[PDB]
């Protein structure tokens, strides 16, 4: 069918700064082209048809460009309201497709994450259980590499990792790592380490501790 | 002034069917075309079919024609989409949405709905095991809970009846062999605890599950 391809898919800007999405139809759509706002709380509603013609009730902030295949939309003065992910969708012939879709961002200085693991709690480990946590608070560029070197040793096998959204108090990411295991393997191994590799240093921030201790 | 109702979170198990609802008001039900949208998290919209309540004919997709099934009633103002042979390609969150242009239409929508997720898994409402976080003391102290293996989600975290709102980090659910779990931080400094009490105060509606839980280290 038609497809839509925006030229991104994650975006940066602060207050202000001024800042333009660009959307491109596989071919000609002759100006049949709306934009879209979807708020991570799931609401979701429109800005602009026909390439730059406003909704009844929209700030004249917002505006639009199009011709042919490469098209905008631009804002001109940002505010803390309009961090979204961003649509586009072709109005010319069916089926109706959109574009992958535009996360926007605040870009602010780069910070060291404030990591703390926890070892498993009596309550888990009587349970057969064996899941040590790994908390990483308050960090920016989200793109984290995470390993967990037991004994030295690569393992990926019993980790699941969470990530939260941009924090709306200070716009900082958190991450939630946590290895599961069976406490047989659990009693077999010693030293247990929660390797936070990121970009802010070349150091990667460790935070390890000892069974026996 | 206008207006578009979705139905509630909803599930089921895969082969079987599941019929959603699109409500609508504030405007002329009848005269509009109503659409319906697929979003997957990691791609983008995937557009489903839409429909006309006035005479109820359908245009639906050829991904998705056999799939689904759109109806439409006059009175209820309502709109309907029922899948069928579900899998987990299916889970997802689905959309409702108006299409401007009185009668014949036009190149955009206009107005949405709030969205309708669905999930799909062979379980059972499960309720969690909450678990206590404490290191083994620092200046500024980090704790927390950890729940495990529950279903369906959500899930409610507060500490202490929400008396702290601070420095909180309640991690998103993730998923393993098909069934839920995440965490939570708190940021004190290294006084406040253990001198104070510090709890974490959990609630799972679904297995209809109330848990406190006061930390100590070891
Ligand atoms: C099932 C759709 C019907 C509703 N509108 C009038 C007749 C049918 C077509 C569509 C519109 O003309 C239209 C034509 C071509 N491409 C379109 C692409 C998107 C779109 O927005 C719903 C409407 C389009």
């Amino acid at each position: 069918d038609i497809v839509m391809t925006q030229t991104t898919s994650s975006l940066s800007a602060s207050l202000g700064d001024r800042v333009t999405i660009s959307c491109r139809a596989s071919q000609d759509i002759s100006n049949y082209l709306s934009w879209y706002q979807q708020k991570p709380d799931g609401t979701v509603k429109v800005l602009i048809y026909y390439t730059s013609k406003l909704h009844s009730g929209v700030p004249s902030r917002f505006s639009g460009s199009g011709s042919g295949t490469d098209y905008s939309l631009t804002i001109s003065n940002l505010e803390q309201e309009d961090i979204a992910t961003y649509f586009c969708q072709q109005g010319n012939t069916l089926p109706p497709t959109f574009g992958g879709g535009t996360k926007l961002e605040i870009k602010r200085a780069d910070a060291a994450p404030t990591v703390s693991i926890f070892p498993p709690s009596s309550e888990q480990l009587t349970s057969g259980g064996a899941s040590v946590v790994c908390f990483l608070n308050n960090f920016y560029p989200k793109d984290i590499n995470v390993k967990w070197k037991i004994d030295g040793s690569e393992r990926q096998n019993g980790v699941l990792n969470s990530w939260t959204d941009q924090d709306s108090k200070d716009s900082t990411y958190s991450m939630s790592s946590t290895l599961t295991l069976t406490k047989d393997e659990y009693e077999r191994h010693n030293s247990y380490t929660c390797e936070a590799t990121h970009k802010t240093s070349t150091s990667p921030i460790v935070k390890s501790f000892n069974r026996n201790e | 002034a206008v207006q578009l109702q979705e139905s509630g979170t909803v599930l089921a198990r895969p082969g079987a069917s599941v019929k959603m609802s699109c409500k609508a008001s504030g405007y002329t039900f009848t005269s509009y075309w109503m659409h319906w949208v697929k979003q997957r998290p990691g791609q983008g919209l995937e557009w489903i079919g839409a429909i006309y309540p006035g005479n109820s004919d359908t245009s639906y997709n050829q991904k998705f024609k056999g799939k689904a099934k759109l109806t439409a009633v006059t009175s209820t103002s309502t709109a309907y989409m029922e899948l069928s042979s579900l899998t987990n390609e299916d889970s997802a969150v689905y959309y409702c949405t108006r299409e401007r242009g009185l009668y014949y239409g036009s190149s955009s929508f206009d107005y949405w709905g709030q969205g309708t997720t669905l999930t799909v898994s062979s379980a059972e409402t499960t309720p969690p095991s909450v678990y206590p976080l404490a290191p083994g003391t620092s200046s500024m102290v980090t704790l927390g809970c950890l729940v495990k293996g529950y279903f369906p989600e959500p899930v409610t975290v507060t500490w202490n009846s929400g008396s702290l709102s601070s420095g909180v980090h309640t991690f998103p659910a993730v998923l393993q062999s098909d069934l839920y779990t995440l965490s939570s931080s708190v940021t004190v400094p290294s006084s406040t605890w253990p001198s104070q009490t510090v709890t974490c105060n959990v609630a799972h509606p679904a297995s209809s599950t109330k848990v406190d839980k006061k930390i100590v280290p070891r």
